[PDB]
RNA sequence: GGGGUGACCUCGGAGUACAAAAAACCCUCCGAGUGAUUUUAAUCUAGACAAACCAGUCAAAAUAACCAUAACAUCACUUA
RNA sequence: GAUAGCUGGUUGUCCGAGAAAGAAUUUUAGUUCAACCUUAAAAAUACCCCAAAAACCCUAAAUUCCAAUGUAUUUUUAAG
């Protein structure tokens, strides 16, 4: 017949994104007992310190994916006082045009129940959603 | 029955006697961090990493690009700190800090970013989407210089194609433009693989668009081995990737057998191997530009199948494995009465010889 | 309680002079042992009647050929209080298909091919 | 475990106590 | 489909616009049943089926509900492409 | 005499599934009375301190790190008062899934 | 259980079998969970519906109730409209 | 020991499941045997007289 | 450890039963035959623990309402 | 020919294989299940089992699951 017409059934897909991207992919349900509950596929993490702030978005294996952090020299120069709540925002600014870039636009984020309520990480929050990057995962289709 | 500890102990180091005088943290905060940090060192024990696939710990890989800019490290350093002072030397930007009404050139940044620290960024991107894996399949380079995908969707409607992006076959169904900063002294070769959408070989991918002998910048002066295709995932299995590898090269690379001819609607011609390319091509060609996008099904492809391929649209499903249940026995003990439908082939009353 | 009894190592540690004393080759160790039950299966655990059992060794004084590899070592350790245990010597070689039906076995352990000339 | 390598890894009441002339 | 007389021509085109993902390349309509294990069965359903579409194709007042759970997603994918798709550059 | 209900038979309380048994989804892996085996991937617990498998594979032990939930108080304050140097280890249950996610099967070449 | 009757001489069967029990023609019993009136409001919802399913039998319990039974019961049953002719019968037993 | 552990791996596996196979086909060609006619008609003979 | 008398007859915790499970004594000590509160806590169904039987234990996905991110009711050694 | 969970007796040969107790019971002089065992039929994994693994204040003999290896036994079905 066709040369071209072959199909071989068997198809297999060995992009790692493709399950991640159709919401069919192995979630990692689980422990329940420790904190923070590692049921996602991309993970946003704030970690703060007395000079920098860094925000990643690492995998459920650990590898980083995306991350922004103070002390790179495009934000450094832009931007004084790289620990208060404008600093906060134009890393959650930056984080989500670069999520953006990336493709990727479903992440969670567990922030402790004292963070939560702070100034900075609010902030952050809402200019990491008008940015376009939504949090709250989608649930997996057949969990 | 005691047996001998393989190694130091975790917490055999801090001492029990005089615990007061030892100081401790107080933030749950400083304690999550210090267990994060030694939850990734490479203990003895059976740890999670291990059963889950850390991918066999450390992996020696070889690198194939163009060495760093080399730069002067204290002149560098002095220039950053002289710009940091006079940055916090204003008082409005003070006041800007106080009183939380301060925006960031997101331009600038997005410059800079991609001028410093984009490559290993993007290379990092690219090992998370398995790039190298299946390029080289041992081998991670780092895209010193940069690359610009833009597809044209209108007369106003651009759309960039960044590392990973979704666009689908609708806005790539012309030939995109490319850019790059290079000098009128190099040549340069594009190559736009997709690596998946094979139908028979999966450990082969499809060649969509390979021009070779770039001068400089100028893209549309190369000769093009490969006219430009269109992508075509199929409607089942879809998001497909498709990446733009940008190779460096010294001298004037001609191939007869890599050439492809000017209709080139053959899926068994655009059958490409990624490895076997740059083996014959190793001398000479180094990669430094990489660009890679995330491409599913859309109305558009049946065309692309119909027309131009001349192929039936083929379509998958994503269909799961049957449940388990185990071997029926005669005697259900305790069993529900629905016990008969879990072994049932039909839900039709069969009649054998009535 | 009685239960098994885990046999330390130490004590299948060879000293320079058990080699001299038995008659062992200290460098290349023997290939095939020759067992021989010697006391009774009765008034013993239902483990060891299992081992002595598996090991072919109901019929009592009637030598069996086993390997030399760990695995039926253990076994051999677990009731080696209750056979003897030889090293199989075979100063013809290995008998060939011709000579099957001529071999014997002596009492010193050794496995002779050409037995009763004519 | 007891009798495994790993044994007392766990163990945490050694390094908190909850319970002058 | 587009040889079928038997329907309205605004039917035949919605039919073909709706159904299209279903469609030969050859223009032919393909239903297909497996539920039951009889043909009679099998052909009930793929014509039930068939008078369906008929029915949807030809009542006007369908206001094409479509579902949230499952589209969610897709919109929000395409607002963040379009995101990006703002980027106003002349080309070709 | 004085002593009486000293008598109660087994709860069985104990670990069913051992490493390296090939277990399915929603198999009990082990059971429990006190918090001695926590769970891990694809490791639900029961109301009852009961750990059940979620997917199908094969049964591991490992020893990890604990980080407590910032809500429990009693673990807030053992970790606030533990030393510079402590970090907690538990033993979780792990269910490595063995099975893919699914297959893309052709369906009809339209 | 009368094994001979006086008045025929045949096999008597008791009527607390057929009242509280179902004989598939598979040979399987089918029973109700014992307990699934008593205390509702003292039983949690999981319990009150492992009372409210229906369970099956164990080999002795059927040999048990096969002899309390007689040949009437025995036989097969086409009813019109029964629920249970479709389990009447069993398929894919690999035994 | 003459081997070691590492090197004793599956060594001999073949003659195993071999055996094993036997094992099986001699459990399974267990059967009723045959009924000829002659263990039917060999019953008359015990009235075989002289003529 | 013959009966009579005394004591007990059911359920759970700890030791006896040192480390998977279970394991008795008219062996030694705790207890229970419920209270308080509000989040009033459902259907259906994979697959498993325990068990002679009866009984007891869980529980992935799917359903309607609550955040569009929980529903295992909580506490009293929570186990009875 | 009342009834007996109670006592006593129960008649030819040889061969094969062959069991000492967990749970209920006006029950411990017995009954009904389980686990073993017998008679026939199906199958295929069966015992020994190195690593590695099974808790938190100190805790022995050893335990439980598993390769390979040595042997052929084990699991269901129908009667018991
Ligand atoms: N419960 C039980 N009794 C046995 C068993 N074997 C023999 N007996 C009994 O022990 C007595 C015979 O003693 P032996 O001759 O075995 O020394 C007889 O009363 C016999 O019924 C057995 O395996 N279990
Ligand atoms: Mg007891
Ligand atoms: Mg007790
Ligand atoms: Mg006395
Ligand atoms: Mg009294
Ligand atoms: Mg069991
Ligand atoms: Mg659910
Ligand atoms: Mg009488
Ligand atoms: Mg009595
Ligand atoms: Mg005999
Ligand atoms: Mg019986
Ligand atoms: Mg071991
Ligand atoms: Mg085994």
């Amino acid at each position: 017949p066709v040369e071209n017409e072959a199909v071989a059934p068997e198809f297999t897909n060995r992009n790692p994104r493709n399950l991640e991207l159709l919401a069919v992919a192995r979630k990692e349900r689980g422990w329940g007992t420790v904190w923070p509950s590692r049921e996602f596929w991309h993970r946003l993490r704030v970690i703060r310190t007395q000079h920098h702030i860094e925000a990643l978005v690492e995998h459920r294996n650990g590898q980083v994916v995306v991350s922004a952090s103070t002390r790179e020299w495009a934000i450094k120069k832009h931007l004084y006082s790289t620990r208060n709540v404008v600093a906060c925002e134009s890393v959650g600014r930056v984080l989500a045009e670069r999520c953006l870039e990336a493709g990727i636009n479903f992440m969670v984020y567990h922030p402790t129940p004292w963070e939560a309520a702070s100034d900075s990480i609010k902030r952050l929050q809402h200019a990491m959603t008008e940015g376009g990057v939504v949090l709250r995962e989608p649930r997996r289709i057949y969990e | 029955r005691r047996a001998a500890p393989l190694g130091p102990m975790p917490n055999e180091d801090i001492d029990v006697s005089d615990l007061e005088r030892l100081k401790k943290y107080r933030s749950f905060d400083r304690y999550r961090r210090r267990a994060e940090q030694e939850a990734r060192k490479p203990h003895w024990w059976r740890t999670y990493r291990e059963h889950f696939g850390e991918e066999s710990g450390p992996k020696d890989r070889v690198d194939i690009g163009l060495p760093p800019p080399k730069v002067s490290r204290t002149q560098q350093l002095l220039e950053r700190k002289q710009a940091l002072r006079e940055l916090r030397a204003n008082v409005e930007e003070e006041r800007a800090a106080r009183l939380q009404t301060a925006r960031i050139p997101l331009e600038a940044v997005r410059a800079e970013w991609e001028r410093t620290c984009g490559p290993y960024h993007k290379q990092r991107l690219a090992e998370y989407c398995g790039l190298y894996r299946d390029l080289f399949h041992g081998a991670t380079f780092v895209p010193r210089v940069p690359l610009h995908v833009a597809y044209a969707v209108g007369e106003d409607d651009l759309m960039p194609v960044y590392h990973g992006n979704e666009v689908t076959p609708t806005e790539a169904a012309q030939a995109p433009e490319v850019t790059y900063e290079a000098d009128e002294g190099s040549l340069w070769t594009l190559l736009l693989t997709n690596l998946d959408g094979h139908l028979l070989e999966p450990d082969a991918e499809y060649v969509h668009w390979l021009v070779t002998n770039i001068p400089g910048n100028r893209v549309t002066e190369g000769q093009e081995t490969c006219p430009y295709l269109p992508p075509f995932p199929a409607r089942g299995s879809g998001f497909h990737r498709f990446a733009f590898l940008l190779f460096k090269q010294d001298k004037r690379i001609d191939f007869s057998g890599d050439t492809r001819p000017s209709p080139c609607y053959q899926l068994a011609q655009r059958t490409f191997h990624t490895f076997d390319f740059y083996k014959k091509h190793q001398d000479a060609m180094t990669p430094a530009g990489l660009a890679f996008f995330q491409c599913r099904w859309d109305d558009s492809v049946t065309r692309v199948f119909h027309q131009l391929l001349d192929m039936r649209e083929p379509v998958f499903e994503f269909v799961r494995p049957p449940p388990y249940h185990p071997k029926q026995k005669r005697f259900p003990h305790r069993q529900p009465l629905r016990y008969l439908d879990r072994y049932r082939d039909s839900h039709e009353p069969t009649y054998g010889i009535y | 309680k009685f239960t098994r009894s885990r046999i330390p190592d130490k004590v299948f540690q060879p000293s320079p002079e058990d080699h001299e004393k038995y008659g062992g080759d200290p460098q290349y160790p023997h290939k095939l042992h020759i067992v021989t039950r010697i006391k009774s299966t009765k008034r013993r655990p239902y483990w060891e009647k299992d081992i002595i059992k598996m090991l072919g060794l109901e019929k009592a004084h009637t030598p069996q050929v086993h390997k030399n590899i760990p695995s039926v070592n253990a076994k051999l350790k677990v009731v080696k209080h209750l056979i003897r245990i030889k090293p199989l010597k075979l100063p013809q070689g290995l008998p060939t298909e011709e000579d099957m039906a001529n071999t014997c076995l002596k009492s010193n352990g050794e496995l002779v091919v050409r037995w009763l000339l004519n | 475990y007891r009798s495994k390598p790993t044994h007392g890894i766990g163990r945490y009441k050694h390094l908190v106590k909850a319970q002058v002339r | 489909l587009a040889s079928a007389d038997w329907i309205a021509e605004p039917v035949r085109l919605k039919l073909a616009v709706k159904h299209k993902n279903r469609i030969n390349r050859s223009g032919e309509l393909i239903l297909t049943s497996e539920c039951s294990r009889y043909q009679f069965r099998n052909l009930a359903d793929c014509l039930q089926k068939l008078r369906d579409m008929i029915a949807e194709a030809s009542q006007p007042a369908k206001e094409p509900s479509r579902e949230d759970a499952e589209l969610r997603r897709s919109r929000i994918e395409n607002m963040n492409r379009e995101r990006l798709r703002k980027k106003r550059i002349s080309s070709a | 005499s004085k002593n009486l209900g000293g008598k109660s038979p087994g709860k069985r309380f104990g670990i069913k599934k051992m490493e390296g048994h090939y277990v399915h989804a929603g198999n009990i892996l082990a059971t429990q009375r006190h918090f001695r085996w926590h769970p891990g991937a694809h490791v639900g617990l029961g109301k009852n301190k009961c750990l059940y498998a979620l997917e199908e594979g094969v049964v591991r032990y490992t020893k990890e790190v604990y980080v407590p939930n910032p809500s429990n108080s009693e673990a807030v304050d053992l970790v606030t008062r533990l030393p510079q140097g402590a970090v907690l280890y538990k033993t979780f249950v792990h269910v490595v899934p063995a099975k893919p996610e699914g297959t893309f099967k052709l369906v009809a070449m339209l | 259980v009368t094994y001979f009757s006086s008045r025929k001489g045949k096999r008597k069967t008791v009527k607390a079998v057929i009242y509280r029990f179902l004989r598939l023609h598979s040979g399987l019993w089918l029973r109700r969970k014992a307990g699934y009136k008593k205390k509702l409001w003292k039983k949690t919802a999981a319990r009150k519906r492992r009372l409210r399913e229906f369970v099956f039998c164990n080999k002795t319990q059927s040999k048990l109730l096969d002899k309390m039974t007689t040949s009437f019961w025995k036989r097969r049953n086409w009813y019109a409209d029964d629920p249970y002719q479709k389990y009447q019968d069993r398929t894919n037993l690999k035994v | 020991p003459f081997l070691t552990a590492e090197q004793e791996r599956g060594h001999a596996a073949v003659r195993r499941a071999a055996a094993f196979q036997a094992l099986k086909a001699a459990q399974a060609a267990r059967f009723p045997a045959h009924r000829r006619l002659e263990e039917q008609l060999g019953h008359l003979l015990v009235t075989r007289k002289w003529s």
